[PDB]
């Protein structure tokens, strides 16, 4: 016969970074022309 | 007498593409206790 009681506290922290990029294949850029 | 003649066709695929990336850092601490009786 054996009986035990287990107590514990768990602590943790986190930290994250992200980076994204989106593109449209239909309108990918806009052009400007200098004319005379 | 006026007519129209077509020379070539160009297709612009209306599509949207995205790219994501990330990083994560973590750290856990646990201090367990046990009292065994027999």
């Amino acid at each position: 016969h054996t009986t035990d009681n287990s107590t514990a506290v768990q602590d943790s922290n986190g930290e994250s970074w992200n980076t994204g990029l989106s593109i449209n294949k239909g309108e990918s850029a806009y052009i400007n022309a200098n004319v005379r | 007498i006026v007519g129209v003649g077509m020379e070539k066709l160009i297709i612009s695929t209306n599509e949207h593409a995205s790219t994501d990336q990330g990083k994560t850092v973590s750290r856990a601490t646990t201090n367990s206790k046990t009292e065994s009786n027999t």
